[PDB]
RNA sequence: GGGAUGACCCCAGGCGGUAGGGGAGCGUUCCCGAUGCCGAUGAAGGCCGACCCGCGAGGGCGGCUGGAGGUAAGGGAAGUGCGAAUGCCGGCAUGAGUAACGAUAAAGAGGGUGAGAAUCCCUCUCGCCGUAAGCCCAAGGGUUCCUACGCAAUGGUCGUC
RNA sequence: UGGGGCUAGGAGUGAAAAGCUAACCGAGCCCGGAGAUAGCUGGUUCUCCCCGAAAUGACUUUAGGGUCAGCCUCAGGCGC
RNA sequence: AGGGAAAGGUGAAAAGAACCCCGGGAGGGGAGUGAAAUAGAGCCUGAAACCGUGGGCUUACAAGCAGUCACGGCCCCAAGGGGUUGUGGCGUGCCUAUUGAAGCAUGAGCCGGCGACUCACGGUCGUGGGCGAGCUUAAGCCGUUGAGGCGGAGGCGUA
């Protein structure tokens, strides 16, 4: 419902701020909040864990969301938008000159 | 190097409090406990909290070292007042503020060389 | 002394109730009114 | 409310004039004998005590 | 008066001012100029200056703060400039550590508990009500009943209640 | 004296004060007509330049309000 | 019946401060995140009244609409400025209302923000233009989608 969008779960390049240019897999997509995941961004959040039952937290932590509009798709090379092609009997989408 | 303190939001009035800081205002560490420990007044007990802490601080977090400190400076500034009614005489109603302190002490190391 | 609040349901009930209010064209109008308004009681709040 | 009333704002000046004498007082202390301590002059305390009288503790 | 009208040089007069009449300007918001120009090497706004230009309203310049907007030359519209209205809304002052703390039935001590007790719990003294300041129903109130954890606030002080 | 009922705004009720009718009744409260009207009182916001009054007469259900005249100002014309 | 408020904003991302230290807590002080933490949570910017601390000048034989002019001393970058004020000269608050107000006549505690000569249609002078013995269109119709054309019924003027 307007709510679609760019990429799913397959391989991705970074073209953002920090990580600038940096290739990783399934972004494991929100996205009521517009993000994705990668294996980018990571920062400690200092912890003690939800419950110290298998007490405490750790210090390397998980991976941050990060705006879905800094990824890009790639095949056989780089990024190219995707387009979209009829199947003459499915849907599946090509990037521009090359497929899927 | 100087050690500080900081009590916010106390609960008392400042002109009241103030009476008891600006008596050990500058005055050996050892010295102000005692001032303290025999003053007569409710904002004692929220001042002598004040001076300790600082003092751990010095000591503990800046190595200072106990026996050299003293009450370099020290003042009490005005919080956000709590404001209540009071009902009257021909049902007239005033409002009452019952008024509020951030209470400050810095300590020093009495000279060097 | 004595104060004109004197609260009784029977008579609250009886005096600005719904009931009440529907049998009189003037009442009628009442409700109209507030539920225009988009009051969230027409009718005094009574229960126990 | 009634009758008397004042007939201008006090200035912050004879505010303050008026409150020269309401400095404070440092309490009088004596150090304890017959022990390390500060104490009142004229008072019993209990770091300590007396003689030929009553006191905290003694185990 | 020069008169190469130069709006610049020379000469001579006028310039106290309420109700009012007339003439010039400065600043605020918005529109064209704009698919432009300035901008993170710092927009608007804020704080300082003894400097520069204006008769003045104002405008520049510099230093600190601020962090994403701003908008010339030349013109066009108007919710366009506050100190007063026992003006309106909000904030903070003065009186002031001042009057008060709500029946003149009345208190004292010793033990507990607690970071902290005149103000909580227990005990022993003392005082007050007793066609009540005791007990039982009706109205009205709507969980205030009982229990365990609490004390920022509510309690006219304190509070472990 | 408790409980249940009835009467209302030029209307009720009143052993009669113009009392009472939800803490101000010689005519209740609410909303509307409504931004009533107010010849009365108050207030009216940046800068410089030039000129600069009146508190008289006539009439006025007029007399602290007006209409004409008089006295201030700007523009055009006339020229001792 | 009816009346009727106040109250929006961390950061690109919660990375929303693990752990230690003083404290019953609330708060703080280290540490750590962040470009920035006087961006730390009724958190962007944070103006004024109002309340503090520290520093320079200054005051206990004076007398005042609180300022101004002149000397003189001290304190801070240099033949000049800035800050402060000892002595001497001179000086009846603002506004309104009034024949006349410092007035013992009205209003105002102080600061910030809100707050009062407008618009429509007629009319009448003035003025910058167009066309002229003529000038001008209304409703509407056609286009534009920030484009303009057409439309003389009518109106004023020529006695």
């Amino acid at each position: 419902r307007v709510k679609m969008h760019v990429k799913k779960g397959d391989t991705v390049l970074v073209a953002s701020g920090k990580y600038k240019g940096r290739v990783g897999k399934v972004k494991e997509v929100l996205p009521k909040k517009y993000a994705v995941i990668v294996e980018g961004v990571n920062i400690v959040k200092k912890a003690v864990r939800v419950s110290p039952k298998y007490p405490q937290g750790g210090f390397i932590e998980k991976e941050a969301p990060l705006h879905a509009s800094k990824v890009r798709p790639i095949c056989p090379a780089c990024g190219k938008p995707t387009r979209v092609r009829k199947k003459f009997l499915e849907n599946g989408k090509k990037i521009r000159v090359c497929a899927k | 190097m100087e050690a500080k303190a900081i009590a916010r939001y106390v609960r008392i009035s400042p002109r009241k409090v103030r009476l008891v800081v600006d008596l050990i205002r500058g005055k050996s560490l050892e010295e102000a406990r005692n001032i303290l420990r025999y003053t007569n007044k409710r904002g004692a007990y929220f001042v002598a909290k004040v001076l300790e802490s600082a003092a751990a601080n010095a000591v503990n977090n800046h190595d200072m070292l106990e026996d050299r400190l003293y009450v370099k400076a020290a003042y009490v500034d005005e919080g956000p007042a709590l404001k209540r009614v009071l009902p009257r005489a021909r049902g007239r109603a005033d409002i009452i503020k019952k008024r509020t302190s951030h209470i400050t002490v810095i300590l020093g190391e009495k000279h060097g060389k | 002394m004595k104060r004109t609040w004197q609260p009784n349901r029977r008579k609250r009930a009886k005096t600005h109730g719904f009931r009440a209010r529907m049998r009189t064209p003037g009442g009628r109008k009442v409700l109209k009114r507030r539920r225009q308004k988009g009051r969230w009681r027409l009718t005094p709040a009574v229960r126990k | 409310a009634k009758h008397p009333v004042p007939k201008k704002k006090t200035s912050k000046a004879r505010r303050d004039a008026r409150r020269s004498h309401h400095a404070l007082t440092p309490p009088t202390l004596v150090p304890c004998p017959e022990c390390k301590a500060m104490k009142p002059p004229h008072t019993v305390c209990p770091e300590c005590g007396y003689y030929a009288g009553r006191k905290v503790l003694e185990v």
